[PDB]
């Protein structure tokens, strides 16, 4: 790839075999810096790792309410205890043929669109005194998050084979801007305070929030079809004894899904502007002197 | 910088489109530059005007992206004849060192006026200084385009005459000088000298004799 | 309010420092932006550069290693020093007050704005000519009249443009009509002024034209009478 800049995504050009096997065309396209690496000349980040398959531009990534049902002759047991921590005996049990409407939201660091809690917010764990055990916190009242990619992009169909049409990115109509998110500074202040309340019921001390120790370092989710990577440092930066909080999100088009056997996926670009509104109903923390 | 010609009629509405359309959010400046004169800031922000600019000078704002920048002059006068520049500042293109191209507005359908020829004989001090000069002065004619003919008695001259290209005036009419340099003996040896200024489709004559 | 007035040599030899100056009136020098603009015949307006209220330099890259826009705040004065001049540098040089606007379109914190500059008040303009030809003073010759009559003055063979013609040091200003000059093939300009006067004042309302040609340090006057 022969990649330019813009001002961030590169402007790359490359020779490609077309529908006819012996004729060459020189196409141009845009690729985010996270999708390319210098070899100036460039290439796609995966090529020394794995084959990549373009996601079909007609299948949706929409989290749909999925119900899990037990077979005939089996049973699922519920727990209506409104203060139930992860384990132990639940004194309010009910049997169900299927689970409730569960959305398979792929998220990181911040649980999105999930089920809230009743009464107060609860925190869970296995052995909370073991630091190498993740803490699953469930909120009772969601804090509104609003993310967007304001750049007005365009989709280009590149015929690189009989029927094989790779959808690329080309030209930003209008202003070049920054993909980001927004949550209420007050609502995240009162909710972080509620999370601080029960970090005392399990501990004594002072409660410090800091950034993580780009899939896992940042809040990574899916907004309208494109996978954001939102820097959550303006989120966890507090010590407890109008204003919007905005995160600077990057955008990837190639993701390594879950494993690393050797299969990656190319998310085709979404045309126009992107903006999605979600509910953060959970939080996945990790505790590490006197604090 | 090259010139873009534009023609409107007296009293109508002018529509000067910018020659460099914006790529992002824009902040366009419009300058009224009359040739060899101080430029006039018409519109600095996309549509904001300074103090002392008529309401008839309107600019297009960029509320929704896509609307190109145009200068709208309603009720055009004769004094609105000038150059017009589009200083384009947008978020994509860098720094706008260069002004716009040029849109020379020429108003059509103006009152046609005839010239006021005035010829002076050579001065006394310069005739003493061994040099003569006939000065045929032309003023207040429209459209500004005249051709000058000099006659020594009845014979054409064509030799030793300079002529000014018609420049504009404050009252929006035109003026042009015409100097015929003669030797002091040539000016005295001839009975009469004439100046024919044929403006549009008619000539006017102004003659002077050495007496 | 604020007005400006430039002042320059008017004639500079090739490969030399085209010095210049611009004094502003009724305004502080150190709280606005100031732009220099020239405009040659045949070409359009050209933005030389601009200095800030912070005295920061920023020139048109069109002019490579040449421009240097100074400023001295003891008075209301700021200069302009072009050097290594050539024939294409002949133009009218204007002095204008630039003002800064900040056009925000996205988020101010992310840097989604850009700075644009607009000039709101201009100077009158200083004509500058470049040529190896030396300066030249003129030589006026009166023009005597013939209900209404006309008389004037003939300003012959000067260099370079321009000259200023007043009548009775500034008193007679109605009917005055100074004409554009003529570049003779000899390389010298020639101008002609003329005033339409009531024929009753022909005898005798004294009439004198005041000719000033700055590149020659000359100030001459001449009477007109039949
Ligand atoms: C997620 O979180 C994010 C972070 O919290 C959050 O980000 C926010 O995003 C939004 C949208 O993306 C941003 O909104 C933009 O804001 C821009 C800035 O607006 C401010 O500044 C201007 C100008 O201020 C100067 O002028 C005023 C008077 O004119 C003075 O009083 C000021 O003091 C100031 O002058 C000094 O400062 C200058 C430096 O800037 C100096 O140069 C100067 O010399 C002086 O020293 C103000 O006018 C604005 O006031 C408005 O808001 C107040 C509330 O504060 C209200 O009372 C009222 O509604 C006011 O109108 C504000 O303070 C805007 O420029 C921008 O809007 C323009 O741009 C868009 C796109 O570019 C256009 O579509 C739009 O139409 C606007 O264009 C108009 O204006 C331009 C420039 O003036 C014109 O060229 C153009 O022709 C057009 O004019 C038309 O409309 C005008 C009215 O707007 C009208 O006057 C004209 O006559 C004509 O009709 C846009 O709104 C916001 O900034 C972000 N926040 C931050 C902190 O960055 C995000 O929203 C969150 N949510 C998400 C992402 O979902
Ligand atoms: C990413 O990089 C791409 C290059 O690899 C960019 O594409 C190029 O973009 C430039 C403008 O930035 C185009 O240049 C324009 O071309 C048009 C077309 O006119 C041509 O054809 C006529 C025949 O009618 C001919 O007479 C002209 O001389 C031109 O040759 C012109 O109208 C413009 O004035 C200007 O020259 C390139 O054509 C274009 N190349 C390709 C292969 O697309 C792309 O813009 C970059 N995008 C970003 C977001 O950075
Ligand atoms: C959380 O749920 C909301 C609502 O279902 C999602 O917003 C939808 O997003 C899709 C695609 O961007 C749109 O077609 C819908 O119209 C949106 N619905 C509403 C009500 O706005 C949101 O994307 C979800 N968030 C996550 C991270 O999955
Ligand atoms: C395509 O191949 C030609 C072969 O001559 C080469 O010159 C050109 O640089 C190639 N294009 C790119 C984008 O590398
Ligand atoms: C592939 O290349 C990248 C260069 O960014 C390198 O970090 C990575 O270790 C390489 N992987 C393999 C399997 O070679
Ligand atoms: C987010 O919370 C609001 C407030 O209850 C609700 O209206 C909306 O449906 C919720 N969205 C999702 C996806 O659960
Ligand atoms: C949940 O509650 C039971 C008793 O009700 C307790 O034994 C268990 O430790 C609790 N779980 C956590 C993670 O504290
Ligand atoms: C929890 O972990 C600590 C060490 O981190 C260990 O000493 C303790 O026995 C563990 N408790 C349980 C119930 O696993
Ligand atoms: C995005 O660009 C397209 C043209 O490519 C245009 O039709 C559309 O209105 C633009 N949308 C916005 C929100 O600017
Ligand atoms: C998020 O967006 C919704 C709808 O646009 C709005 O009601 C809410 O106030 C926004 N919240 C934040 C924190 O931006
Ligand atoms: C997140 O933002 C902070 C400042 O807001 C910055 O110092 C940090 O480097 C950012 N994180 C990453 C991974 O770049
Ligand atoms: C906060 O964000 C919402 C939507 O994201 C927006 O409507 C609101 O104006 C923003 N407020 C501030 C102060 O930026």
């Amino acid at each position: 790839l022969n990649c330019n800049n813009v001002n961030e995504m590169k402007n790359c050009s490359f020779n490609v075999t077309t529908s006819i096997r012996d004729k060459i065309k020189k196409e141009y396209a845009l690729f985010y810096k996270l999708d390319v690496v210098p070899l100036t000349n460039y290439r796609l980040i995966n090529c020394n790792t794995s084959v990549i398959t373009q996601a079909c531009p007609k299948v949706s990534f929409e989290p749909i309410p999925i119900h899990y049902c037990a077979p005939a002759g089996f049973a699922i047991l519920k727990c209506n205890s409104k203060t139930f921590n992860g384990s132990g005996p639940c004194t309010n049990v009910s049997t169900v043929q299927c689970t409730h409407g569960i959305r398979p939201v792929v998220s990181t660091q911040l649980l999105l669109n999930g089920s809230l809690a009743e009464e107060e917010i609860v925190i869970r764990s296995e052995n909370i005194t073991d630091n190498a055990k993740t803490i699953i916190v469930q909120l009772n009242e969601a804090v509104e998050i609003n993310c967007t990619r304001p750049n007005n992009n365009t989709r280009k169909s590149i015929h690189i084979g009989p029927g094989r049409a790779f959808y690329a990115t080309g030209d930003i109509i209008g202003n070049i801007r920054q993909a980001h998110c927004n949550i209420s500074k007050a609502r995240w202040n009162e909710t972080l305070g509620q999370i601080v309340a029960k970090l005392e019921e399990q501990f004594p001390k002072t409660i410090i929030f800091n950034h993580s120790s780009p899939e896992i370092v940042t809040h990574s989710f899916n907004c309208g079809g494109e996978f954001f990577y939102c820097n959550t440092t303006p989120l966890f930066n507090s010590t407890w004894n109008e204003q919007n909080i905005t995160l600077q999100c990057r955008i990837k088009q190639i993701i390594n899904m879950w494993q690393g056997v050797g299969k990656a996926m190319y998310a085709p670009p979404i045309r126009g502007q992107i903006r999605c509104s979600s509910n953060i109903t959970g939080l996945l923390l990790t505790r590490d002197n006197g604090t | 910088s090259y010139v873009r010609p534009l023609s409107v009629a007296l009293g109508e509405t002018a529509s000067i489109s910018c020659g460099r359309q914006a790529l992002g959010s824009r902040a366009v400046q419009w300058y009224q530059h009359r040739p060899g004169q101080a430029p006039i800031l018409l519109i600095y922000n996309n549509q904001d005007r300074p103090s002392g600019i008529p309401e008839r000078f309107s600019g297009t704002p960029d509320i929704n992206f896509g609307t190109r920048a145009t200068l709208t002059i309603s009720g055009v006068e004769a004094g609105d004849e000038a150059d017009y520049y589009c200083h384009m500042w947008d978020s994509r293109s860098g720094f706008s060192w260069s002004f716009g191209g040029a849109t020379r507005l020429t108003v059509l359908g103006q009152p046609k006026a005839a010239p006021s020829v005035t010829l002076f004989p050579p001065s006394s001090e310069e005739l003493q200084a061994n040099k003569a000069t006939l000065v045929c002065l032309i003023s207040d004619f429209y459209p500004g385009a005249v051709t000058v003919a000099w006659k020594a008695d009845s014979s054409p001259v064509k030799a030793g005459v300079e002529t000014t290209t018609p420049s504009k005036q404050s009252n929006n009419k035109y003026a042009a000088s015409s100097y015929l340099s003669l030797t002091p003996m040539q000016w005295k040896m001839h009975k009469s000298y004439s100046c024919q200024v044929t403006h549009e489709g008619s000539t006017v004559e102004k003659t002077v004799a050495p007496t | 309010q604020v007005q400006l007035q430039e002042s320059g040599p008017g004639l500079v030899k090739p490969s030399e420092t085209l010095s210049l100056t611009c004094t502003v009136s009724g305004g502080s020098i150190s709280n606005y932006y100031w732009s220099w603009i020239r405009q040659s015949p045949g070409k359009g307006l050209e933005w030389i550069g601009y200095i800030s209220d912070s005295e920061s330099t920023n020139y048109n890259p069109s002019l490579k290693s040449r421009v240097i826009i100074s400023v001295d705040t003891s008075k209301n004065q700021l200069s302009l020093k072009l050097n290594s001049v050539t024939a294409a540098d002949s133009a009218i040089y204007y002095c204008a007050r630039a003002q800064q606007g900040k056009r925000i379109y996205g988020m101010v914190s992310f840097g989604e704005f850009f700075y644009y500059y607009y000039m709101d008040v201009w100077g009158k303009g200083t004509t500058v000519t470049v040529s190896s030809a030396s300066t030249k003073g003129p030589s006026v010759f009166p023009l005597a009249p013939s209900g209404t009559a006309a008389l004037g003055c003939l300003v012959k063979d000067y260099f370079p443009e321009p000259v200023t013609v007043s009548w009775n040091s500034g008193a007679l200003t109605s009917g005055v009509h100074t004409f554009p000059a003529v570049l003779q093939s000899s390389g010298l300009y020639s101008l002609s002024s003329v005033v339409t006067v009531p024929s009753s004042s022909l005898g005798t309302q004294t009439y004198i034209c005041n000719v000033n040609h700055k590149p020659s340090n000359t100030k001459v006057d001449k009477k007109v009478e039949p």
